[PDB]
């Protein structure tokens, strides 16, 4: 099961990237 | 050198091709991504300087 740690890590960093894109304005 | 002080966002491929200082960056490589880089700060300058080329504002 322990792969979920890196899964959620990369996903949440991608989410912060999307948040930056939102800052784009 | 191409020294960007950013890209914490998405790409570990960016991590490799940056930390190795890949002298080439493919266009097809780029097309498969969004938001490649934004050197956005308020700190200092890069690869440029101002107050020269006396031709312009003398004309």
């Amino acid at each position: 099961s322990q792969s979920l740690i890196q899964t959620i890590k990369n996903d949440i960093v991608g989410l912060k990237a999307g948040m930056a894109t939102l800052e784009g304005m | 050198v191409w020294p960007p002080l950013n890209l914490p966002g998405n790409a570990s491929k960016g991590l490799t091709e940056l930390m190795n200082d890949n002298t080439e960056i493919s266009y097809e490589f780029t097309l498969k991504h969004w938001k490649e880089v934004s050197l956005i700060k308020f700190k200092k300058c890069f690869d440029a300087d101002a107050g020269e080329e006396l031709s312009i504002f003398m004309k």
